[PDB]
């Protein structure tokens, strides 16, 4: 029985030929007050997974804690903790899925939307979503909040179906991701310019970039607009 | 009279707790393991008796970690030791959850002491 307070906006992601990319900005909004400007919302779990979270920040922070503990406790009496019995993206996701649906069923949800992106032991990309109601689904592209509306249409023009994944490059993909991010800054009143991006490639492993910014902005055209119809100057 | 050693919390006329001491014997009948503190850390090592060649090498691990910065090794009834580590783990978590920082060693130890000492009270 709650109501989010400090929040974070979209998280966008897509999977490519040899990995997956995911991103999210660094803002913690308090209603219409863009309150916190240094909030990482992309959570790296191990070396093959990043979980992006949007929704109530306090619950996110709680999920951060749950994730560290999940790691700590997998090391326990596990000789293969840094290998064959390391946390796979699917394990992390199914755990989180499970928790979300249990909290919704108790009527005390974790007010979030989460995307778990990563690559499995055998090389398969993994990208899936779960939210405050325990609804889960997967697609070559995935986004939460505004990103579902704006980013998905864009990200899908690159990967419209499964067969397109093997034909898509990191460069293509990352380009897309950054554009979508730019778009969102233009049309989402709750976005911020600063963001974090992360790629999880079956070869390069996990690359996590911090402090990216939306650039190449088209605002120049604003000068030729005056009034709202009949006004001349 | 006698019988002061059939029950764990009973003090003997000499003020000892015989069951605690019989416990120690189970310990002494066990493998050795040590701990050497050093200039910026500690090392643990244990003898692992090779009962047979049927045993798969390097698999039946005995040293245990608590959290991510604590090593635990014990000699004796292995299961009793494991039991002691499960609590340690739980007590480490409880400390972190509430205080954020991982459990300081002195503090971890006392948490252990208190749980063990508790097993000589009933």
């Amino acid at each position: 029985t709650q109501q989010p307070i400090v929040t974070g906006t979209s998280v966008i992601s897509m999977k490519y030929d040899n990995g997956v990319i995911i991103a999210a900005d660094n803002l913690g909004s308090y209603g219409s007050l863009l309150r916190f400007n240094g909030v990482e919302r992309l959570i790296p779990v191990g070396d093959n997974t990043v979980v992006g979270i949007s929704g109530d920040i306090s619950d996110m922070q709680h999920i951060e804690r749950l994730l560290k503990d999940l790691v700590t406790e997998n090391a326990y009496d596990n000789p293969l903790a840094d290998a064959e019995e390391a946390l796979e993206p699917s394990y992390i996701f199914e755990y989180l899925a499970t928790v979300m649906y249990q909290r919704r069923s108790k009527m005390n949800p974790l007010w979030n939307a989460i995307i778990v992106a990563g690559v499995q032991s055998n090389g398969d990309q993994f990208l899936r979503y779960v939210n405050l109601l325990g609804v889960t689904y997967s697609s070559p592209t995935l986004a939460t909040g505004f990103g579902a509306h704006m980013a998905n249409p864009l990200l899908r023009k690159v990967v419209d179906r499964e067969s397109d994944i093997p034909k898509t490059t990191v460069q293509v993909a990352e380009e897309a991701i950054v554009n979508a991010m730019r778009v969102l800054y233009y049309r989402d009143a709750r976005s911020s310019r600063n963001f974090s991006l992360a790629i999880i490639d079956k070869n390069t492993g996990l690359t996590f970039k911090k402090n990216l910014q939306v650039e190449n902005m088209k605002w120049d055209f604003a000068k030729d607009i005056k009034g709202y119809g009949t006004q001349k100057i | 009279g006698t019988g002061y050693d059939l029950s764990n919390s009973v003090f003997s006329p000499d003020g000892r707790n015989f069951q605690v001491e019989y416990a120690v014997k189970a310990v002494e009948n066990g493998t050795t393991s040590i701990g050497i503190k050093c200039n910026d850390g500690v090392v643990f090592a244990v003898e692992k008796l090779i009962t047979s060649k049927l045993l798969v090498p390097q698999k039946n691990v005995k040293i245990q970690v608590v959290d991510r910065h604590i090593g635990c090794v014990y000699s004796g009834l292995i299961p009793d030791g494991r039991h002691l580590v499960n609590r340690g783990r739980e007590e480490a978590a409880s400390f972190k959850k509430l205080y954020k920082t991982p459990i300081p060693i002195p503090a971890f130890a006392d948490r252990l002491g208190q749980y063990v000492q508790a097993h000589t009270l009933y």
